[PDB]
């Protein structure tokens, strides 16, 4: 029951997962002359397959650890969303089928986009099934009246808007323009950025909305608005798939001299950070999350195989896309002994683990809630009369209750607790886009940080000596409407 | 099955419905110490029960007219949403049961709130089931890359935001404030209004967000942002349930002298239009849609009975909430009372505006089915000119037919949907007065807003019929 390709395992407890293995679906207009059929996803996402392996690695590590949930086994069912609402809704309909001959899911590791996460949570909160997200950062998901069983291991987007306003104030600019994506991630963030700016006496010239499925006329209008303006600093709240067409159109017209402020969704994207776009998007300043350490993640990643990973159904297409060969059940036939280290793909071409660490923490949160369920004594439980839940006949709402009261230490010595809104607080890292002198690619360099535990006015630290303002310049640009 | 309280009938083709019989759900804290239970609804909506009867009357009219669908019958399954997303999703999960003993639903007449409509459409679009809404008007539902099977009988809010900007420009103001509801109906409209007003050189002082479930502290904070401003004109994009706490708090502090510009969601709401709030909300200038005629509707409304209507499950609670009795199965109901003796919004109306959209949507579905019925071979819209089988019709074929609909209403005008499933309609500008003989709040028409005119000659206002703040004949001043 559900989609065809999936990763599945048997166990005493079943978890769910939703990852964007594909960047999107095919743009074919549908005529109703015949019965509609399923749509197909087009672009492969190598970064989204790396996140999928973190969940499996965490589950396998837990199953081999006697100190955490001994004498119990964990399973999973992981689906692909293609960052589209309908596919995720089909997967969710698969998840809740007997929660109303199918094993039950007690917890789901949430989606990536905020719209997809909202659509999934609307249906998951009916049955009180906890949902832990690793990448959704919209502030609309902190409403506990509508989203009753939503948790996330990433901070929301208020502090990013405040930090962007602080940076603009720090560099003494008062003439900017705004561009946002037309979804639940861009609009609230850009609205928050407008309020903080007006309070700081900053004038905004233009405001535009973009989308992945925009046509020629809208892109041309946005381009015309940009180049009929004397504002040099542009603030963008969007992601790579939603920003790629506009960037391509700007590049083909040879528009230089702009300063880009990037949010965490596209400040490290491979769709935008291309050497061919450097004369347009070079010198960008963006935000990044704090990185974690997983001791044996790369060794687990390097041992994937289409014939040995029986439980993994995406490995076949991963192999075919990586090695450009066609696996026998014109592209050459795959030999079956091809090393993954030869091909440079974002699967193992990384420097820091930021979202994969979020997936790791999401899995251990559920594991520790279950351990709390297992290792309690009568008279001290969280339920009506201090009674303890039965580990053999556990239910989803009990796991959600223990998640609401979680407090545990991770492998890096820090504490992990969820506030009343199911949110985490974290630091930010400020990076800058450079050009590699040897390879020739784009290198992200850290030049400052943002502290959320300090007081207002003493949160931002910037080192100006490490900034190249367009990849080659060393002087701060001028972005005021009129001379003093 | 689904919710127990429902109205349903058996027929060859089954239709769905979603109406807000209740205003909302009860606020009960859940510490999840025991198994959760389904939440209940609080406040009865007499105006929302008049919309359901419109759909029932339209279907019963179709079944009796031989020219529309001979040798066929129509049924219905109508549920209550209580203006909440979760209840609407619980009801919708029963509409798409067999598509994944359960009759199949051909089409569903949509919900009221824009937030509910998006959630319902996200689920209905998977199986390509058409959905026709009568009250949802958020620009976000015009996206056909996400909402494949959504249609409207009501226009969207861009025209109304432009009309508000034109009204402000006509009276020569440049110092205004804005308040909006924190949903899918308030934010886009107020954003469009801000975009329009910046072009005309109008300055906006403050901008706040409100909600029905707002706690005391933020309501207090919002109140003392209005009190610290020299702006008299305030523009509100919200509904009555989302605006009631703020109005109550402002009345409690006795704040007078402001000018309210009301959107069509609360420009005729009985929750805000109350005599004891008149010294705060009097003199409001708002928008209303265009009214139509449905002959024989009031006679159909006036004959409801808890015992005679076996197909309607909401009649017992309607009777109890009307006559304040309890039905034997608070005094006991004799069953012989008169509806006319109690004044409630059920039959206390002057025009049919939203309830004329339900009738129009039902005839849209009926005419699409009629067109399916009379497809001559070689003249179809499907492959090779083939036609559909009326005995085994499907939802997607109904969708193609609604995409290409062009028929005439009972008033002689033409009805047809554009490329996005939207419509176009005239607006009516009204003014709040005070009834001298009774004391109730009366809506007086003082102009309109043409939509087919040139951009700049759309607004007509006759200032001679306007009372400012309910008592004065002088235009106020708001300039900073
Ligand atoms: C661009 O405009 C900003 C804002 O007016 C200027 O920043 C101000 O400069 C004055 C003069 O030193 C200071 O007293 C203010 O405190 C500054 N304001 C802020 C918010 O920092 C800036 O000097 C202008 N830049 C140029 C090149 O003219
Ligand atoms: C967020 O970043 C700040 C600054 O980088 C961290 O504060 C520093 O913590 C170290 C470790 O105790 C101290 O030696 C420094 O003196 C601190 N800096 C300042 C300016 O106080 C903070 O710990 C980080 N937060 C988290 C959760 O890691
Ligand atoms: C308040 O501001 C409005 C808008 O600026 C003023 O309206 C102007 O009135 C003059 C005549 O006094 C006209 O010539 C302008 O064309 C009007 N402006 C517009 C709409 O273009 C209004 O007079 C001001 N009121 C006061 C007295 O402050
Ligand atoms: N924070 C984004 C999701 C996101 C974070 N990092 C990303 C990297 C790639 C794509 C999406 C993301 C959102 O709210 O939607
Ligand atoms: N269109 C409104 C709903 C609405 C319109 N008219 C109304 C009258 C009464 C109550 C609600 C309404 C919305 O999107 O939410
Ligand atoms: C979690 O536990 C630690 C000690 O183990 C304690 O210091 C901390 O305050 C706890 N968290 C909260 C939110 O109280
Ligand atoms: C609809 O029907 C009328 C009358 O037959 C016709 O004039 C008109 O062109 C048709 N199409 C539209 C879009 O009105
Ligand atoms: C709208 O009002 C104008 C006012 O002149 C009128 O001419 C037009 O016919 C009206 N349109 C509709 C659809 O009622
Ligand atoms: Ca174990
Ligand atoms: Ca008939």
């Amino acid at each position: 029951y559900g989609p065809d390709q999936r990763a599945q395992k048997k166990g005493d407890i079943i978890l769910g997962g939703l990852f964007p293995i594909h960047f999107g679906v095919a743009a074919k207009d549908q005529d109703l002359k015949s019965r509609p059929e399923s749509v197909e996803c087009i672009r492969y996402n190598f970064r989204g397959f790396r996140w999928l392996q973190a969940m499996i690695f965490a589950i396998e590590e837990i199953n081999s650890s006697p100190a955490l949930l001994p004498n119990l086994t964990l399973g999973y069912r992981i689906f692909d969303t293609c960052n589209t609402v309908s596919k995720a809704l089909e997967a969710t309909l698969s998840f809740v089928a007997q929660n109303k001959h199918i094993p039950s899911t007690i917890a789901v590791v949430g989606a990536t986009g905020s719209g997809v996460s909202t659509a999934v949570a609307n249906l998951l909160g009916l049955f009180y099934i906890p949902q832990v997200s690793y990448a959704s950062s919209s502030r609309l998901l902190s409403n506990k009246n509508q989203f009753k069983s939503f948790l996330r291991t990433i901070p929301n987007d208020e502090h990013q808007a405040t930090a962007m306003a602080d940076i603009i104030e720090y560099f003494r600019w008062n003439w900017v323009g705004t561009i946002a994506a037309d979804d639940d991630y861009g609009r609230p963030g850009i609205e928050k950025f407008r309020e903080e700016a007006e309070e700081r006496d900053i004038c905004i010239d233009f405001s535009e909305l973009i989308s992945q499925y925009s046509d020629e006329e809208e892109i041309q209008h946005v381009v015309e608005v940009i180049q009929n303006s004397t504002a040099k600093v542009i603030v963008v709240f969007s992601s790579g798939p939603d920003l790629e067409p506009l960037i391509k159109e700007i590049v083909r017209r040879n528009i230089t001299g702009k300063i880009w402020l990037a949010s965490e969704a596209w400040a490290s994207s491979s769709l935008i950070a291309m050497p061919q776009y450097f004369h347009v998007v070079g010198g960008t300043i963006g935000f990044a999350l704090k990185a974690g350490q997983i001791p044996g993640f790369r060794e687990f990643l390097k041992k994937v195989h289409p014939r040995k990973s029986v439980h993994n159904g995406f490995a076949k297409e991963f192999w075919e896309e990586t090695f450009n060969c066609h696996l026998q059940e014109f592209r050459p036939l795959c030999t079956g002994d091809e090393n993954i280290s030869s091909v440079e793909t974002p699967y193992i071409d990384y420097t820091h683990l930021r979202i994969s660490y979020n997936v790791y923490l999401a899995v251990y949160s559920i594991a520790h809630a279950l351990q709390d369920i297992y290792t309690c004594l009568p008279g001290r439980g969280l339920f009506t009369n201090g009674s303890c839940a039965d580990i053999k006949k556990v239910e989803a709402w009990q796991v959600l209750k223990h998640l609401r009261h979680l407090n545990f230490t991770n492998n890096m010595g820090e504490q992990v607790t969820f506030d009343e809104c199911g949110d985490l607080v974290g630091n930010y890292s400020i990076i800058n886009w450079h050009l590699s002198p040897e390879d020739g690619s784009i290198v992200f360099k850290e030049v400052g940080y943002y502290n959320v535990y300090a007081k207002k006015g003493e949160r931002l630290f910037i080192n100006e000596e490490k900034i190249l303002w367009s990849g080659f310049s060393r002087e701060v640009p001028f972005s005021n409407c009129s001379r003093d | 099955y689904g919710p127990d309280q429902r109205a349903q009938k058996k027929g060859d083709i089954i239709l769905g419905g979603l109406f807000p019989i209740h205003f909302g759900v009860a606020a009960k804290d859940q510490d999840l110490k025991s198994r959760p239970e389904s939440v209940e609804c609080i406040r009865y909506n007499f105006r929302g029960f008049r919309w359901l009867q419109a759909m029932i009357f339209a279907i019963e009219e179709i079944n009796s007219s031989p020219a529309l669908l001979p040798n066929l019958t129509l049924g219905y399954r109508i549920f209550d949403t209580c203006n909440t997303v979760s209840k609407a999703l619980e009801a919708t999960l029963s509409f798409v049961a067999q598509n994944k003993h359960i009759p199949s639903t051909i089409a569903v007449v949509g919900a009221t709130g824009s937030g509910v409509s998006t959630a319902v459409a996200n689920l209905l679009g998977l199986f390509y089931i058409p959905q026709v809404s009568y009250a949802s008007s958020s620009r976000l539902l015009s996206n056909k890359n996400q909402f494949k099977s959504f249609l409207r009988t009501i226009p969207n809010d861009e025209h109304q935001a432009t009309a508000m900007a034109d009204i402000i420009e006509y009276f020569r103001w440049n110092w205004v404030g804005t308040i909006a509801a924190d949903d899918d109906y308030g934010r886009p409209g107020i954003e469009k209004f801000r975009e329009e007003a910046e072009e005309r050189d109008i300055c906006i002082d403050f901008s706040e967000l409100i909600s029905q479930y707002s706690d005391e502290e933020e309501i207090q904070h919002v109140v003392e942002v209005i009190q610290n401003s020299t702006a008299k004109v305030i523009v509100v994009f919200s509904s009555g349930p989302d605006l009631e706490p703020l109005i109550k708090e402002i009345v409690r502090r006795n704040i007078t002298g402001k000018i309210w510009l009301a959107s069509e969601a609360w420009a005729s709401s009985s929750l805000i239009a109350m005599p004891q709030y008149f010294h705060v909300v009097g003199g409001t200038i708002g928008f209303a849609l265009k009214a139509g005629q449905i002959p024989g509707f009031r006679e159909f409304l006036k004959k409801v009975h808890p015992r005679k209507s076996v197909h309607n499950g909401f009649a017992k609670e309607f009777w109890e909430e009307t006559f304040n009795c309890h039905l034997q199965e608070r005094p006991l109901c004799t069953g012989d009372e008169n509806i006319s003796s109690v004044e409630t919004p059920y039959i206390d109306y002057t025009h049919l505006r939203i309830s004329y959209n339900v009738y129009l949507a039902v005839y849209s579905i009926a005419h699409a089915l009629q067109d399916i019925y009379t497809c001559l071979p070689g003249r179809g819209l499907f492959t090779n000119g083939s036609c559909a089988d009326i005995k085994k019709v499907e939802a997607w074929q109904v969708l193609k037919h609604l995409r290409h609909l062009n028929f005439t209403n009972n008033m002689g005008e033409q009805v047809t949907f554009d490329e996005c499933g939207d419509l176009v309609g005239n607006y009516s500008i009204i003014n709040w007065h005070l009834s001298p003989e009774d004391g109730s709040i009366v809506f007086k028409e003082v102009g309109y807003y043409n939509v087919y005119a040139k951009k700049g000659e759309r607004l007509f206002i006759n200032e001679e019929k306007i009372l400012w703040s309910g008592f004065s004949r002088e235009v106020p001043f708001s300039n900073c």
